[PDB]
């Protein structure tokens, strides 16, 4: 039915400017208003500000008069929102949402329904880095009776989807990856795996990561610490 | 100019009827002529109120007429799980009339239809439906594009769209000089308003007696809008057809919306396919931009003007700010491709509330001098607010701004002298054309011969 | 002997009124020799507040269903700062929705006549077009009480039928109860389009407005399935006539369409119904708060024998000789009458008594003539 | 402008529960409140408009009834796939504001964590820097306490801590402690310690690794 699809993510300098974009289809586009919404990373949605498709006519939350002005292109039926002077505090997900506007019956607009999918904004001063990949082996004297679990750590990194397997997904079940932590403008991650005493070291289990940003595939072979 | 004032005929129909609240001339395969007129508030079978069509031949005397008879009877057939209900009880057959060949369509907008399915039904909804008739053959046909069978559950998903549930089909029609039937819906796609042409002969090749759906091979409807400015705008509450393209294979549509844009107005000229050419904006609020709309050529170089009604228009004075008087707009066709302008002519009326500008008859060469001249009706002008007729003559540059005659209502108060009106024909072949007025509230219709 | 105007009744004038006198000085012994005249003075001044009558119009459609407590709550408040502005108010309210006629009215099934709200899951009330209320009563608690128990109706279209219920409760006078020497108030209440003149032939009515008062005794009006809607310029000649003063309170996606329409109604006045007080409604009406009357007196019980002659004095000191009215006057402000009184030849009766009296108010100066 | 107020900002329930989130509003809406639900995922849908009024398709399950002042949302027999965030809207003045944000968790027999220590590898010691990872890994209720102590003394600056999302098998919860240092400095002690602190066990589950001990 109603689809409001919005462009991808966006890393940008804490300084400049961006411009996101969300198309929408299966409606008018006209007689509906079209809010923005900012989530940061605590959840906490705010309102920023909406547009009227038909006269550009924009009403804006206080907090965000000077920050974002929206725009609208009714040829290619798609709003667009622009955040000028980027800082640290703006890095979040931005939504698009569709409220009524123009009715023709008796009724009236209850409410912002229709939600986007989310754009993420980040802002930061980092280059592109293919990340640094280390092995996990447990402690020698720290044997194993039963369940043994070993890890591939990732570390220095730029922006960040990462796709960690193992064993090229032969061996997922028992298998958790943390979210990535940022300290000093590079993020690091985590991946764990939990297989029998037997299985290791017996066989052989490998951590394999993927960074499409860097374009950078790493294969690396949990081995257990010498003496 | 030359109208005859003192020598009227008048033909009256039952009391009660509205007998006059449409009008036209028809003519026989033998080449005479008479009147056709629509009484929307008849007496059925059962004394409720249908509407009626009456054939008047030429009387100089006048009188009564005889009534050309149609179907009254409400129907109700199974098709597999569904039954389909027509309901004609109160439709105002007759509400608007017109006459092609041998050819005669009076429609009825208000009546109803309805569905049934189990434990849902579509809404009984006024689609309006209309009906075609060959008097001198005894055929009868009928045509209702905006009738369906998809349950009000469907609309309210869709959000109400292509819903021409309440079209009222038949509120204007129009026939182009190919045989082609066009009818304005005010109401369709949500009020929003809609065009239906159809070719006659097709309507009538594709009529089956007992089936109530159907559907022409050759109809084309206009298309739903996403535009707010278009929203209860009254698309097709007047409809006229002209040539204002310079090709003259390709036929042009004039369509009045009284209200579009926040009941601003306008008049549309698009082609056969429903893509704009131009459009014409009203000048000031609720005045009706768009009521009447004619097609003639006043200038005499060949090339069709426009003439725009707007009854409710308030001039500035300066004993009354707000005088409702009505305006005429007056645009003149240029050579070339380029776009109707500013008008070209104003006309403004003098009594208040009288509704100036509400009937535009195009008269052709009434006094034969080689420029068009055109009737403007103000149903509740004059001193004593009864009715008028006013008759402006064209010149080299338009219309002269003063009228070379007028007419007054013979009839009682509240008669509703001039609401519709009728001119380049001619009934008694003395060779200029003659006009014929319709009062709706006295049920009579008045005829005026040219000298 | 001399002709003399001896002063007998000389009470002060009030400053508040919260008893109130208003012409001073109130009795007078007036006694004339044949043929002679004597002049006296006479002040008037204006210390009571002002009447006002306001009728409200409410939207009962379903658009319009949860911006009931909005326009309740413009009512609690609207009736409140009255009654520290003047001490004499009426205060009275009437509902609208649209022509009860198809297409703008749910006609199938036979159980949506009875409540136009049953494709849905809840119920509301069946249609009507207006209905009057509550008559101007100097009652608040009574006019709160019954507007809390107002519900919606439902139809179909966005424009509604509002002008109707305007030109009844400007043109029904012994129904809503307008008072004749008062300021005049009506409160129009919306949220959507209006349907207008003419448009009323998709219904099949092509009557046009008459004007006249239709309203029966069970308080609908009648006409509203049979004649069409009222244009401008009819609701501009009868808003003149019966003296009423109209306001727009509708909200922000409208605003600017009843904007547009005021520059075609002269003075008339848009505020916003908005969701904490409407604010901008109360002001503007503390604005219009500034009524001021005129002075006029006239004569009561003039003997024939007797002629009087009337010099007026209006704001500052410009005498106006052969005057008797005031006009431009605000609440507060005092004027001064010069009137002379002259006899033709001695009447047979000794004893004689006039009045003279200010239009529409009880205080009165009371001269008793006698003849010397 | 009007803030609104949700009442519970975690409940935790189990399948076929009743439950109800209540969102108060500190001036006056009449009846402009809308609910709405963010799956894990990003995805938010609106579930119920007008303080009672259900949306098209949403299951007769979710109820939500009051005005005025205080205003409620009530799942009765709760499933599996609501198991999500809500939030209301208010949309009555401008500028519209949202609720603070209710998470629902699946309560699941309550468990203790599994807790491992790894030491630094040779190729980040090679680079110049080590670092240390100590995972906890199946443990229920989500609240748990970590601590570092470097031979017996504890440590606050430099230590990274990532959790997990309740996991959608078994709804156990998984976090791990990072602690990157300088490689003189990790060189110039012995034994690194991770304690975690559960509600499920009073003594805390300590894990010590010592340096060059293989
Ligand atoms: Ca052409
Ligand atoms: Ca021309
Ligand atoms: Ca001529
Ligand atoms: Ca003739
Ligand atoms: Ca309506
Ligand atoms: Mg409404």
């Amino acid at each position: 039915r109603c689809s409001c699809r919005k462009s991808g993510p966006e890393v940008v300098k804490p300084g400049a400017s961006v411009k996101i974009s969300c198309k929408a289809s299966g409606y008018s586009f006209t007689a509906y208003f079209m809010n923005w919404v900012k989530q940061s990373h605590g959840k906490s949605l705010e309102w920023i500000g909406r547009v009227n498709p038909y006269n550009g006519d924009t009403l804006y939350n206080q907090r965000f008069k000077g920050k974002a002005t929206l725009t609208v292109d009714n040829s290619s039926r798609t709003a667009h929102m622009e955040l000028l002077s980027l800082t640290s505090e703006d890095s979040a997900i931005y939504y698009c949402g569709r409220s009524g506007a123009y009715y023709r019956y008796d009724g009236r607009a209850y409410g912002m329904d229709y939600w986007g999918q989310g754009t993420s904004v980040t802002v930061s001063s980092a280059k592109t880095t293919p990340p640094s990949v280390y092995p996990l082996a447990p402690g020698s004297a720290a044997q194993t009776n039963s369940m043994v679990t070993l890890g591939c750590l990732v570390k220095g990194y730029f922006p960040e989807p990462v796709t960690v397997t193992w064993n090229s997904g032969s061996l997922s079940s028992g298998v958790h990856t943390f979210p990535a932590v940022l300290q000093s403008d590079l993020y690091t991650l985590s991946s764990s795996v939990t297989v029998t005493s037997s299985t290791w070291p017996s066989q052989s289990i490998t951590c394999n990561v993927a960074h499409p940003a860097s374009s950078t595939k790493v294969d690396k072979k949990i081995e257990p610490r010498g003496p | 100019l030359n109208l005859d004032p003192v020598q009227l005929t008048f033909y009256a129909g039952p009391n009660g009827s509205q007998f006059g609240f449409s009008l036209d001339f028809h003519k026989d395969s033998h080449g005479r002529v008479a009147i056709v007129v629509g009484a929307p508030r008849t007496l059925g079978p059962s004394q409720e109120e249908t509407g009626g069509v009456f054939l008047c031949p030429w009387r100089a005397e006048g009188g009564q007429c005889p009534s050309l008879l149609f179907d009254l009877r409400d129907e109700t057939r199974n098709v597999g799980s569904q039954t389909l209900q027509t309901f004609k009880a109160r439709q105002g057959l007759g509400a608007s009339v017109v006459s092609w060949s041998d050819v005669i369509v009076a429609c009825a907008p208000w009546q109803h239809w309805n569905v049934l399915e189990k434990t849902e039904e579509a809404e009984k909804t006024p689609v309006g439906s209309c009906f075609l008739a060959q008097p001198e053959s005894g055929r009868r046909a009928e045509y209702s594009p905006c009738r369906g069978n998809t349950l009000s559950r469907i609309y309210v998903e869709n959000d109400f769209s292509w819903d021409k549930r309440y079209c009222e089909a038949g509120f204007s029609s129009v026939v182009t000089q190919a045989g082609e039937l066009v009818l304005g819906a005010p109401g369709g796609y949500y009020f929003l308003g809609l065009l239906a042409q159809a070719p006659v002969a097709d309507i009538f090749s594709s009529y089956r007696p007992g089936i109530l759906l159907w559907h022409v091979s050759s109809q084309s409807l206009s298309f739903d809008s996403s535009n707010p400015e278009y929203f209860d705008g009254y698309w097709g509450y007047s409809v006229a057809v002209g040539e204002f393209d310079g090709d003259l294979n390709t036929t042009e549509y004039v369509v009045g919306a009284p209200t579009w844009s926040w009941t601003l107005g306008a008049v549309e000229i698009l082609d056969s396919y429903y893509q704009r050419l131009h459009r014409l904006r009203g000048e000031q609020m609720a005045s009706y931009f768009g009521h009447s709309v004619a097609v003639t050529d006043v200038n005499g170089d060949g090339r069709h003007d426009l003439l725009v009604g707007a009854p409710l228009y308030m001039e500035s004075r300066a004993d009354r700010k707000l005088a409702e008087v009505g305006r005429v707009y007056l645009f003149l066709q240029p050579r070339g491709p380029h776009a109707l302008g500013a008008p070209s002519l104003l006309l403004t009326g003098t009594q208040l509330y009288g509704r100036f500008g509400s009937a535009i008859a195009p008269l052709g060469d009434l006094d034969r001098d080689g420029y068009n001249d055109i009737a403007v009706a103000a149903p509740y002008g004059g001193p004593s607010g009864r009715g008028q007729v006013l008759v402006f003559l064209g010149q080299s540059e338009g219309l002269r701004s003063r009228p070379s005659q007028v007419l007054d209502s013979p009839f009682p108060t509240g008669s509703a002298f001039g609401f519709s009106l009728r001119g380049a024909v001619d009934i008694d072949d003395n060779g200029y054309p003659d006009l014929i007025v319709g009062a709706y509230g006295a049920n009579q219709v008045a005829v005026y011969r040219a000298q | 002997p001399v002709s003399e105007a001896r002063v007998l009744e000389d009470r002060p004038l009030s400053d508040k009124g919260s008893q109130v006198t208003q012409v001073s000085p109130q009795r007078i012994a007036l006694r004339l020799r044949p043929d002679d005249s004597k002049n006296f003075s006479i002040q008037v001044r204006q210390v009571e507040d002002y009447p006002v009558d306001i009728y409200y119009l409410m939207d009962l459609s379903y658009s319009m269903k949860d911006d009931l407590w909005s326009i309740q709550n413009l009512g609690t408040k609207l009736a409140t700062q009255m009654r520290k502005l003047t001490s004499n108010l009426r205060i009275g309210f009437g509902a609208f929705v649209d022509k009860p006629v198809s297409p703008y009215m749910y006609i199938s099934p036979p159980e949506a006549l009875e409540n136009p709200c049953y494709d849905m899951k809840t119920t509301c009330l069946p249609m009507f077009g207006y209905k009057h209320v509550l008559t101007l009563t100097d009652q608040v608690t009574r006019f709160n009480e019954e507007v809390k128990k107002q519900s919606v109706s439902r139809n179909r279209d966005a424009p509604e039928g509002g002008f109707d219920a305007i030109m009844q409760a400007t043109v029904c006078d012994e129904k809503i109860g307008w008072r004749n020497d008062a300021s005049h108030l009506l409160v129009f209440t919306t949220d959507a389009k209006t349907h207008i003149a003419l448009d009323g032939r998709l219904a099949g009515i092509v009557q046009p407005n008459d004007g006249q008062c239709h309203v029966g005794s069970d308080n609908h009006y009648s006409a509203s399935t049979t004649m069409d809607y009222p244009s401008l310029g009819l609701m501009t000649e009868k808003l003149s006539q019966k003296n009423i003063n109209l306001i727009f309170a509708v909200t922000e996606n409208v605003v600017n369409l009843y904007q547009n329409y005021s520059e075609l109604i002269p003075g008339t006045t848009v505020g916003v119904l908005s969701m904490d007080s409407s604010n901008v409604l109360q002001l503007i009406v503390d604005a219009y708060g500034k009524i001021r009357s005129k002075v006029e007196l006239e004569v009561r019980d003039l003997p024939e024998e007797l002629s009087l002659s009337f010099n007026a004095t209006c704001l500052n000191n410009e005498v106006i000789p052969g005057l008797k009215s005031c006009m431009g006057l605000k609440i507060g402000d005092t004027v001064s009458f010069s009137i002379e009184a002259k006899v033709r030849g001695c009447p047979q009766e000794k004893e004689k008594s006039f009045t003279i009296k200010p239009v529409g108010f009880k205080d009165s100066l009371i001269v008793q003539v006698t003849f010397d | 402008d009007i803030q609104m107020t949700q009442s519970p900002s975690s409940l935790s329930a189990s399948l076929g529960e009743r439950v109800s989130l209540t969102c108060r509003a500190s001036q006056e809406i009449s009846a402009y409140l809308s609910w709405l639900q963010q799956k894990p995922d990003g995805t938010i849908k609106r579930l119920i408009y007008a303080a009672s009024t259900l949306d098209s398709g949403v299951p007769k399950r979710f109820s939500g009834s009051r005005s005025g002042s205080d205003y409620s949302l009530t799942i009765s027999s709760l499933e599996s796939e609501d198991f999500a965030d809500y939030y209301c809207l208010q949309f009555a003045t401008y500028p519209w504001t949202f609720g603070g944000g209710t998470k629902l968790e699946i309560r699941r027999a309550d468990a203790a964590p599994t807790v491992s220590i790894f030491p630094p590898s040779s190729e980040q010691l090679t680079s110049g820097g080590a670092s240390v990872v100590c995972f906890l890994n199946n443990f229920y209720p989500k609240d748990i306490n970590v601590k570092w102590k470097i031979d017996g003394s504890e440590r606050q600056n430099g230590v990274l801590n990532s959790w997990t999302d309740q996991d959608s098998k078994d709804s156990t919860y998984s976090m791990s402690s990072t602690l990157t240092l300088t490689k003189d400095e990790y060189e110039r002690h012995n034994s690194y310690t991770c304690e975690a602190t559960h509600k499920t066990s009073t003594s805390p589950i300590v894990k010590s690794f010592n340096r060059n001990e293989c």
